[PDB]
């Protein structure tokens, strides 16, 4: 037969605009590709997009950093009002600290 | 005198366009009217002391309504 | 580059050539016209005056040593047309260039606007299928069994024929198409 | 706007211009049909500088392999014509 | 986080009792309600992290990752269903369920509180990722690919797992609180030097490192469109996921481990943005560039300064966008032509204008513009090396230029120029591509106007 | 007019009820860790005369 196999030839590729001028690209059933196409759009657009990035922005203050602000503007105050230093060098108290006695 | 120009098609990418800025404007306009409703008629809380004895909600330590709720 | 090619050039094609890019780039170095046109005919002198030699290997030896005097003497920033392949203006107008397929994917709305264009599009349309199997037949007939030689290709014929592979040189898009 | 369109006729008027402005050529002679070579006994050079001439005459250029077979003005006015999408 | 996981789990018997018409949009409209429930974990405490119960917990790092792999997942499937329209309702069901089980995995590999777990999960994302590559792959290099891809990520994972063992019998637990707790130095010890190397070198091989990336190439290149995105996009953030967890308890060692790695990443950056200047495959170049990202993660990563987790967790989120929208453009062009060579198709801009524009805006994104997140991320990255060693800045400049090189070579070969003449069958763009396009970029510009919620733990 | 959409369309609510079930084993998750309600030294609280938790 000078072939090696029996096989269907290779088809060529459908254009979806040729039955469906207005197709979508979503299916070829015109009502179903309108419908995936809306709820495409309205999940994706007007569900999550929109909405969500409200909500983000709208996100309630778990991160405290204006109650930060605030406890260092106390902080700030109470120390220039009595001539106390801004910060210390030493983060812990220095009397709870038991150093080793001897270092010779 | 005029003669035709040969252009690709642009009706789908307008199609896009229109469908996309469509859904987006009806989500969103409401969006933005209840936002500005909100403000204007239900503004921010103001910072006021803890009064004696009293233990505020969760929600009671921020300020803006949308947050607040 | 609408003439095929030929497989060499002549020593009469090589010598016309030269002299051409040697009276443009005397242009260039000569901007005004009656100095350019006074060296125009001092070259065109100098260029007469081996016109009727007859020993090949000297007018060769002749051409090489203009051609050395051209390359050495040439002008660095030869003036150029706009449109031409070194031009400031060669390829501006390609990106407005659409090819003519593309009309079939339009949208029946865009085709409602402009019928008597597409009506008269379906008729080239057909007269191309119609006429395709017969140029395919004419290209057959009269090519050699060695494949063809050159790149020419043969006209039309018959009576109602046309020549072989013209659907796109007949359909260039415009040189300003927009 | 831009310059107007071309015209077949005026590509040929300016053609025949060009040519009644050169010396190796009767005017009265001249004619559209007129071949270089055999009815105006010219040669190689001249045509390469009628080439030149047309060139300069409407600001653009003829590549050699296609000037080489304009032997006579309705030839240069058909490849002008074909070149400026030039059809009436 | 069982909010998060049932409904996933819901998702495979939704898609296997739907109709054959209604698979797309079930699946579509259910995994955007998935990603928009997912969304509501970035709500983050500061000090610590959101413990739900022994078994997950949620981090400021997690959750990028987390709404990033929710929201992919209908990205892929609208990418899948036009490829895959002659396919049988069946093999349609069995790609949907494998999409879904990668989904669940990798939710759940983000939030485990416990390494082995972690690691189980970690593993379990290779079978589907597997089944995908070379069952629905298109060329015959797919196998050779899914090999390249299943082993090189075993030969570093298995020496994770006993190293992982071996130190939850050392220390008493792999709960990750407990491992930061109570948190010891490495000494300088060959013991020490092969557990590091056996708790890196899985993180390594999948960010990939440079010299171990050869897998990325072969399987990203011959993997389906929604392979090749997941791969790009989330499953190349495992290895970084992975090191930040993992390197709490790699100190001080790191300090003088790292060096080879960083030599390695720098160099390497630099070797594949050269590579993509040079390449006839457009899937390659994309693969090739998210190696050099993520050597500039790798470098981020080993580095250990505050400035340089955040820049990490910047440059993951805004890589995997950006990536998975340049593949599903590259899908696009090669389901028009048939094929990948990038000089085959020309002048695209002048049959179409909008895709154009998504092309030209994801070039512009990947050559990171600013305020983009992911220069955020690159320059954070950059000012930390700078800290480390102001000589880091020749290379990270050096890189910066090949990479807007091949960005807007890229762009210029596809877009630019005259069209093909003999090519005729491009078709007008579809609304799915063009919704794809939009939906992978506007969350990426969306992005910039609130940044602190993909810079992570260290913010 | 309901059975045949209904029998074609059940499958939407199969996510909704996952999301329901989750958010109620997630309440059931946290019921379990009540070790230290009201008990850690930073937000240790005296009850208010009619609540019996401080959280839930
Ligand atoms: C589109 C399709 C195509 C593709 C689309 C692609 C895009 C996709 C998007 C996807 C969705 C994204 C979602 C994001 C959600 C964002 C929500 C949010 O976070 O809101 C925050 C924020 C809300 O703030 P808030 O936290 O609620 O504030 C509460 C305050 O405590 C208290 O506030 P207050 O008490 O001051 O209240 C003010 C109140 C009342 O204020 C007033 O009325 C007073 C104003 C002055 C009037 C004075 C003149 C008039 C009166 C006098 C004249 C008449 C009488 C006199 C007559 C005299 C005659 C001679 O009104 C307002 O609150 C402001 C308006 C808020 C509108 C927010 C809208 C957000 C929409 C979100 C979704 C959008 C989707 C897209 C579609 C959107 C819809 C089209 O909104 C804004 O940020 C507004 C920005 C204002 C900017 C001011 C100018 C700054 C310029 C600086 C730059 C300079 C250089 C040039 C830059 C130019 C840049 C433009
Ligand atoms: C800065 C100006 C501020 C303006 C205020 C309003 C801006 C609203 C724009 C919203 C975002 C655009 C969406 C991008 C998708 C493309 C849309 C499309 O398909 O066009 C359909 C539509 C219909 O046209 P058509 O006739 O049917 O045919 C269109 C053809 O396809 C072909 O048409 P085409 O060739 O004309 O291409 C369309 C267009 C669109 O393609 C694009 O590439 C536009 C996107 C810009 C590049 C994106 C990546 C770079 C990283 C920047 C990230 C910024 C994010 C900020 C937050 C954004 C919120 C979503 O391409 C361009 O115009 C050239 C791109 C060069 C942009 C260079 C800007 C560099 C940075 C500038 C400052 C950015 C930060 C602002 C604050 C700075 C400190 C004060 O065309 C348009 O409407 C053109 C879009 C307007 C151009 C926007 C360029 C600047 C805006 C950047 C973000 C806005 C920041 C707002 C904050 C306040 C300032
Ligand atoms: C095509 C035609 C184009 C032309 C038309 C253009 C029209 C104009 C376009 C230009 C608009 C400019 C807008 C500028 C911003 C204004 C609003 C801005 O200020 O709000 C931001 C809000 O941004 C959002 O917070 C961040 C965006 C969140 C993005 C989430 C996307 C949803 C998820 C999608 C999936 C994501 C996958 C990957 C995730 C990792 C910043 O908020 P902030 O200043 O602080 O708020 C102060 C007051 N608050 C705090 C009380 C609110
Ligand atoms: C393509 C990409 C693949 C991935 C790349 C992975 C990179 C792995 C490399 C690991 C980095 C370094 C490993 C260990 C650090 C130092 C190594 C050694 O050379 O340093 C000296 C070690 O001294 C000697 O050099 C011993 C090592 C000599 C034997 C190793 C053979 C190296 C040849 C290279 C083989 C290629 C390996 C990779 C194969 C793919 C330091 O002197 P010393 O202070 O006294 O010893 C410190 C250790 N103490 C504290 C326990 C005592
Ligand atoms: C696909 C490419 C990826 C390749 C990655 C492979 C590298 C993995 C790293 C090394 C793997 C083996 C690590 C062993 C697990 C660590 C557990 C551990 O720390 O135990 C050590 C044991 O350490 C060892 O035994 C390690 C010896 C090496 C065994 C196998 C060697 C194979 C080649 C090793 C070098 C290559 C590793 C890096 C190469 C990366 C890829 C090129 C000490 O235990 P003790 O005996 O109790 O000592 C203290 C009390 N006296
Ligand atoms: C501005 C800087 C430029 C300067 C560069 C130097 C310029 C060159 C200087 C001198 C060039 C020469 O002498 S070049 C030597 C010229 N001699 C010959 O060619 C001998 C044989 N002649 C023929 O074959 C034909 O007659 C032919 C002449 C082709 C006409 O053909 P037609 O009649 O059929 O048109």
């Amino acid at each position: 037969p000078t072939i090696r196999l029996q096989e269907d030839p290779d088809p060529e590729d459908e254009n979806l605009y040729e039955k469906n001028p207005d197709s979508h690209g979503y299916d070829k059933d015109p009502i179903v590709d309108l419908w995936n196409m809306r709820v495409v759009f309205f999940f994706g657009f007007s569900i999550v997009l929109v909405l969500g990035s409200t909500f983000v922005a709208y996100l309630p203050d778990y991160r405290m950093q204006e109650w930060a602000r605030r406890e260092a503007e106390r902080l700030v105050k109470y120390r220039e009002a009595n001539g106390l230093p801004l910060m210390e060098s030493n983060c812990f108290d220095p009397n709870k600290i038991q150093l080793p006695e001897d270092e010779d | 005198k005029r003669l035709f120009i040969i252009k690709p098609s642009g009706f789908y990418d307008r199609r896009f366009l229109k469908l996309m800025r469509f859904y987006i404007l009806l989500t969103g306009i409401p969006v933005a009217i209840g936002i500005t409703l909100v403000n204007v008629f239900i503004g921010e809380a103001e910072l006021a002391d803890i009064p004696e004895g009293y233990v505020p909600e969760h929600w009671e330590y921020f300020k803006h309504p949308i947050s607040r709720w | 580059a609408f003439s095929a090619p030929a497989a060499y050039l002549t020593h009469q094609q090589k010598v016309l050539r030269l002299y051409k890019r040697a009276l443009r780039h005397l242009e260039s170095w000569c901007v005004h016209r009656d100095k350019y046109r006074y060296f125009a005919c001092l070259m065109r002198a100098r260029f007469d005056e081996h016109k009727n030699e007859k020993d090949m290997v000297k007018a060769t030896q002749l051409l090489r040593q203009a051609e050395e005097e051209f390359w050495y003497g040439q002008h660095p920033q030869p003036y150029i047309f706009p449109e031409s392949p070194g031009g400031t203006s060669y390829e501006r107008y390609e990106c407005y260039k659409v090819p003519e397929w593309c009309l079939d994917d339009w949208h029946p709305s865009e085709k409602a606007m402009y019928p008597d264009y597409f009506a008269k599009r379906e008729q080239w349309k057909r007269l191309r299928r119609e006429s395709w199997e017969r140029e395919v037949k004419q290209l057959q007939e009269e090519t050699p069994p060695g494949g063809p030689r050159t790149e020419a290709l043969p006209p039309a014929r018959k009576e109602g024929d046309l020549p072989p592979l013209w659907w796109h040189i007949v359909t260039r898009p415009r040189e300003r198409p927009m | 706007s831009d310059a107007p369109p071309l015209t077949l006729e005026a590509i040929k008027d300016r053609v025949l211009y060009v040519l009644k402005l050169y010396d190796k050529i009767d005017p009265e002679k001249l004619s559209v049909n007129s071949h270089f070579m055999k009815d105006l006994g010219l040669d190689s050079l001249d045509q390469v500088e009628i080439i030149m001439a047309m060139e300069d005459e409407f600001g653009f250029e003829i590549p050699d392999i296609d000037a080489e077979k304009l032997m006579c003005p309705q030839e240069i006015v058909d490849y002008i014509a074909d070149k400026k999408d030039v059809y009436e | 986080m069982l909010k998060i996981i049932i409904p996933t789990t819901m998702l495979l018997p939704m898609t296997w009792m739907s109709k054959h018409n209604m698979i797309w949009i079930n699946a579509t409209v259910h995994s955007l309600l998935i990603s928009l429930i997912s969304l509501s974990l970035l709500n983050q405490l500061g000090e610590n992290s959101l413990n739900f119960s022994l078994t997950f917990f949620s981090d400021s790092l997690s959750a990028p990752l987390l709404v990033l792999t929710t929201w992919l997942l209908p990205l892929m499937l609208m990418a899948s269903q036009s490829h895959l329209s002659k396919e049988t309702t069946t093999r349609k069901k069995l790609y949907i369920t494998m999409l879904i089980l990668l989904q669940l995995f990798l939710i759940m590999t983000f939030t485990a509180t416990e390494l082995i777990l972690f690691y189980i999960l970690f593993e379990a994302t290779l079978v589907p990722t597997l089944i995908i590559i070379t069952r629905w792959g298109n060329q015959t290099e797919r196998l050779n690919a899914g090999l390249y891809f299943l082993f090189y990520t075993l030969a570093g994972s298995l020496p994770l797992l006993v190293a992982l063992v071996y130190i939850q019998n050392t220390t008493g637990s792999l709960n990750f609180l407990i491992i930061h707790y109570w948190s010891h130095p490495l000494s300088n010890s060959w013991s020490n030097i092969f557990m590091w190397l056996a708790c890196i070198m899985a993180f390594m091989v999948k960010m990939p490192l440079y010299g171990l990336h050869l897998w990325l190439p072969k399987a990203h290149v011959e993997a389906p469109i929604a392979g090749s995105m997941v791969l790009a996009a989330v499953l190349l953030k495992l290895g970084g996921y992975g090191m930040m967890r993992i390197t709490t308890i790699l100190n001080p060692l790191t300090n003088y481990m790292a060096y080879p790695f960083l030599m390695l990443s720098m160099w390497g950056m630099i070797m594949t943005s050269s590579i993509c200047l040079r390449q006839t495959d457009l899937k390659s170049l994309i693969a090739y560039s998210s190696v050099s990202h993520m050597a500039l993660v790798i470098v981020a990563i080993m580095i250990q300064t505050p400035w340089s987790f955040m820049g990490a967790t910047a440059l993951m989120i805004a890589h995997g966008l950006t990536s998975s929208m340049l593949f599903c453009l590259a899908n696009t062009n090669y389901e028009r032509v048939h094929s990948r060579t990038m000089i085959l198709a020309r002048g695209l801009q002048t049959l179409l204008p909008l895709m154009a524009t998504w092309w030209l805006v994801a070039s512009l994104t990947n050559l990171a513009l600013p305020p983009s997140i992911n220069l955020i991320g690159e320059l954070f990255i950059i000012t930390a090396s700078f800290s480390w060693s102001n000589i880091t800045i020749i290379l990270m400049g050096m890189n910066m230029m090949i990479t807007a090189l091949y960005s807007l070579y890229m762009l210029i070969t596809t877009q630019r120029g005259k069209y093909t003449h003999h090519i005729n069958n491009i078709k007008p763009s579809f609304t799915r591509e063009n919704a794809l396009m939009a939906l992978h970029i506007l969350p990426l510009l969306l992005l910039t106007l609130n940044p602190k919620m993909i810079l992570g733990p260290l913010y | 007019n309901v059975l045949q959409i209904v029998r074609d369309h059940w499958v939407h609510i199969l996510v909704p009820v996952g999301f329901v079930f989750g958010c109620y084993l997630d309440r059931r998750s946290d019921e379990k860790l009540t070790a230290f309600r009201n008990k850690s030294l930073l937000f240790k609280r005296e009850l208010r005369p009619n609540e019996e938790v401080t959280w839930k």
